[PDB]
RNA sequence: GUAGAAACUGCGAACGGCUCAUUAAAACAGUUAUAGUCUACUUGACAUUUAUAAGGAUAACUACGGAAAAGCUGUAGCUAAUACUUGCAUUAUCCUUGGAUAAGUAUUUGUUAGAAGGAAUUAUAACAAAGAAGUAACACGUAGUGUGUAUCAAUCGAGUUUCUGACCUAUCAGCUUUUGAUGUUAGGGUAUUGGCCUAACAUGGCUAUGACGGGUAACGGGGAAUUAGAGUUCGAUUCCGGAGAGGGAGCCUGAGAAAUAGCUACCACAUCUAAGGAAGGCAGCAGGCGCGUAAAUUACCCAAUUCUAAAGAAGAGAGGUAGUGACAAGAAAUA
């Protein structure tokens, strides 16, 4: 036969989801949609492992079932749909709001938002299309298709979404002096600004970040998100403000009690 | 008789129409005060008037004696305890009472089923 | 040599037992689908005339028109054709049968009326039965007893005998392709849909033509 | 209005599980390309040359049957569909009415113009010829959904592909090319590139820095044992990749197979028979014979981990639980 695959073996699953390695030779296996599976969480995991709110596989499905859980603004009900970075969940029987983020490890968590910031999200671009009659259309790390985009906008930078209207409210640009998260190796949830762009002509481009605490680090220009401004960012952020502590410092700020 | 509970990692979830929470139970020099103790003590404590809205499970002795680890649930009601909660647990509550127990030899009715043709199966 | 004889006009069937090599002389050597005079089969026959439909063997195997032979032949089925019935999709299975042309290895025949005789043969032409269930699609029904567009189809649909639970009831199938408000429904809302995408999209248009400045 | 044996229709059965026979620049590992391609379910955008509602025909079913036997089926009479088919009504753009009409999504041929990538015969636009397939004659009662549908984008994947990296043997020194070996031109074929194949043409390609052969009680890797530091030896076997279903070769359906609890034939082995014929594949889970120095129960359950479906509610020897068990590992009586 040798077609697709429909399994998923735990010691195989992405390690930061923290799977036990007891207790099973399986995971959920997220399903195909929005996000990519190395950089998403199936919605059992965060309804199950992260908020506690369900015991089993099927008291998800049951939590489920009563159309209560919406993504982005829209009820789902499969149980491996994937989440992804900068989205909003919403249930209405608790009436809580959360925006998943990477804290300064690799790892996700759900920030818990106010109502008035769960009216819009931020979406980076990936390329940008011309089509019959040109028209311009945007593609979004969302995997979403936005029609008559602002002819300033280009490939890298950011832009403000609304959610009950899928219209572009305004966008961010990608720069020296802009405001960055970072989302891939090494340095997974860092915010500094940008210190300078390399162009490297056949291969990858390298850019450097600088945090403020006047640490510098550099990464590909492909696990670049931009979050604001210089001055500020247009989002609230967990409570270290993806400020990364060495192991020396992080062990004697912890030996308080 | 004398015994102490103290509720750990309480939590309500809307979600479900329950609250969930831990257990530790406190009974120096003596044996493992029975399950159906520890519910009136609870009923008291959360002044639930019934008592048929508790579920226990989960209770281990801790070497030496003297004290139980366990998990507890409380229902909002009984029709909730009977719409989300599995048949083998509501067996041992006392609620229903089905054993029908045909067995794994419908494996056998299914096998001998398929070579006999549409109308007389 | 177990002859199926079947009225197809008042839906009626009826079987003899004949074991005679001088009464089957006349139906040696036939192809199946022509008709064959049935005198020597009876004195009551006379002017009797059959068509030959199918039949099997000895040994059972049934007989399929497209071979020309007269004994059996091994051939590979497929889903259109006759004396198969795939387990798959798409299976094809190789299979013994037998010819088109008649001979004495047979052991029925399966062969219906086209003429009556001199005589009755009481049981073969005597009787009739009907459909035994009745059309479901509306059009079908008007078309049956003749109605114009004025008359309301759902008064004339018919159980026969029903009289099941009630004292008399007679509980009808649903009929299809009724035309409800519905239906009209689902009309007007398509349009209105389609307005609606309509205004959305010069909308859109007009706007972004503006904020090319 | 509620429930519903049979049956048609839809989706899955190409995932999982097992084993290590073949295999020495092959497979595999780290690094690349697809500007040379295909892609179901799921996610986002969103469409072009009788209508108060069209057609005929078939299961299940009834009656008459055949055969020792099989998941065998003949003739006659009925009847549905999101099965199989036909087809209605509608505006947009350029110059505060009219005119030209646009009358065609993908794809193919000819002549041109030209926001992005290091690089375009690129998105895209015009002119002249062809042109698939589609834009609801469907179901629920929630403005809301379910099912289906042209093209683009995303996602779950695959096919090819750049560079570098293996054990012993020279009592294996020259090899390949008539019949494709190495290149060029034009075609055919494929989802695409390519001697992948055909025709014409030229005489090339590899090699003591070991070609071409022989051997392996050789599947590769993540890894394991022992070692002060160097090293020497092992890796059938939890995860990833590859290959196979007694041995070979062909094929249908399908988004996906050269599938084997799918089909066709030969070789070997083997089952039932009324002697005409019919039906096979434990390197899946238990279990038996044989082989040998060498290895366990013809048990219970879907409660957990997950998968498939018309997707709370069904099923799963996948998986879990016990039974056997001085392989190996830890604690620890005989005062
Ligand atoms: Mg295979
Ligand atoms: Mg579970
Ligand atoms: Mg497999
Ligand atoms: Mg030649
Ligand atoms: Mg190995
Ligand atoms: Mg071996
Ligand atoms: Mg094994
Ligand atoms: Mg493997
Ligand atoms: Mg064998
Ligand atoms: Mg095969
Ligand atoms: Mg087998
Ligand atoms: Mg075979
Ligand atoms: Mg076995
Ligand atoms: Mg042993
Ligand atoms: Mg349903
Ligand atoms: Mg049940």
């Amino acid at each position: 036969g040798k077609g697709i695959k429909k399994h998923l073996k735990r010691v195989n699953a992405p390690s930061h989801w923290m799977l036990n390695k007891m207790g099973g030779q399986y995971a959920p296996k997220t399903s195909s949609g929005p996000h990519k599976l190395l950089e998403s969480i199936p919605l059992v995991i965060l309804l199950r492992n992260r908020l506690k709110y369900a015991l089993t596989f099927d008291e998800v499905k049951m939590i489920l079932i009563q159309k209560i859980v919406k993504v982005d603004n829209k009820v789902r009900t499969d149980c491996t749909f994937p989440v992804g970075l900068m989205d909003v969940i919403h249930i209405t029987k608790s009436n809580e709001y959360f925006r998943l983020l990477y804290d300064i490890k690799g790892r996700f968590v759900p920030h818990r938002i106010t109502n008035e910031e769960s009216k819009y999200k931020l979406c980076k671009v990936k390329k940008i299309l011309l089509r019959k009659g040109r028209l311009s259309i945007a593609v979004t790390h969302d995997g979403r298709s936005i029609p008559y985009i602002h002819p300033d906008v280009k490939v890298n930078d950011t832009v403000r979404l609304d959610l009950e209207t899928g219209k572009v409210l305004e966008h961010l640009k990608f720069q020296v002096g802009s405001l960055v998260m970072v989302t891939a190796g090494h340095s997974v949830g860092r915010v500094g600004v940008i210190s300078s762009i390399d162009k490297n002509m056949g291969t990858y481009d390298i850019i450097h970040v600088k945090d403020s605490r006047n640490k510098v680090f550099a990464t590909r220009l492909s696990n670049v998100f931009v979050i604001g401004d210089n001055t500020k960012p247009y989002i609230s952020l967990p409570r270290e403000k993806g400020i990364k502590l060495d192991i020396i410092e992080e062990r004697r700020n912890r030996l308080k009690a | 008789d004398q015994f102490t509970i103290r509720v750990k990692k309480y939590m309500s979830n809307p979600l479900l129409r329950r609250k969930q929470f831990a257990l530790e139970i406190l009974h120096p020099n003596k044996g493992s005060v029975a399950k159906k103790e520890v519910k009136e003590r609870l009923a008291k404590m959360y002044k639930l008037n019934n008592v048929n809205t508790i579920v226990l499970f989960g209770f281990k002795t801790l070497f030496g004696g003297g004290r139980t680890k366990g998990f507890g649930l409380i229902y909002k009601n009984v029709d909730a305890v009977k719409k989300f909660e599995k048949k083998y647990r509501l067996v041992r509550e006392g609620l229903i009472d089905k054993e029908t127990k045909a067995g794994r030899r419908a494996s056998k009715e299914l096998k001998n089923r398929r070579k006999k043709v549409r109308g007389t199966e | 040599m177990k002859l199926n004889i079947s009225n197809p006009l008042n839906n009626v069937q009826k079987s003899i037992e004949i074991d005679d090599e001088k009464k089957l002389l006349p139906f040696m050597e036939k192809r199946i689908g022509n008709a064959v005079p049935g005198d020597s089969i009876g004195e009551e026959f006379t002017g009797y005339v059959f068509r030959i439909t199918g039949g099997n063997d000895k040994q059972g195997f049934p007989m399929i028109q497209g071979v020309l032979t007269n004994n059996r032949v091994r051939l590979l089925f497929k889903k259109g054709m006759k004396c198969y019935r795939p387990r798959k999709k798409g299976e094809r299975k190789r299979k013994s049968v037998r010819g088109c042309i008649v001979g004495q290895d047979l052991s029925a025949l399966n062969l219906t009326l086209v003429k009556k005789g001199v005589n009755e043969i009481p049981g073969l032409t005597d009787k009739a039965v009907g459909k035994k269930l009745g059309p479901k699609r509306a059009s079908k029904i008007r078309k049956l007893f003749n109605l114009d567009k004025s008359d309301d189809v759902r008064k004339y649909v018919i159980g026969r005998a029903i009289t099941k639970n009630g004292k008399t009831k007679f509980i009808k199938p649903k009929i299809q392709r009724l035309v409800t408000e519905k239906r009209l429904l689902r009309k007007r809302n398509l349009l209105q849909a389609k307005e609606k995408r309509r205004l959305e999209k010069k909308q859109q248009l007009k706007e972004y033509k503006q904020l090319l400045n």
